[PDB]
């Protein structure tokens, strides 16, 4: 298989890329949780400012 | 004595009218003293809020 010597170079590049995306979309999902909590802190505080 | 008793009976009425009138001033002044206790409670409520 002459061109399978290139199909490994291609499928290596996709396999190394997709595995970075797989932890990077977990790093983003973690950041979205931390933002959500901090917007809830802003939300909570603007209610205390409304009562003040 | 005719015009001494006339002016003195008018000075009686105009001075017994002061013993009520400056007591009516006093009654109003006790009512602004009572309002100062509310301003002190209210500014203490505003100060803990602004802090």
């Amino acid at each position: 298989g002459s061109h399978m010597k290139d199909v490994q170079t291609e499928t290596f590049s996709v396999a190394e890329s997709i595995e970075e995306i797989s932890k990077a979309n977990e790093e983003i999902t973690n950041q979205l949780l931390g933002i959500s909590k901090e917007m809830d802190n802003i939300s909570t505080r603007i209610e205390s400012i409304s009562a003040s | 004595v005719e015009e001494g008793t006339k002016l003195a009976d008018e000075a009686d009425e105009k001075l017994n009218s002061i013993v009520g009138a400056v007591e009516r001033i006093n009654e109003m002044l006790q009512n602004i003293a009572a309002a100062i206790e509310e301003q002190n409670a209210a500014v203490d409520e505003i100060t803990t809020a602004m802090t």
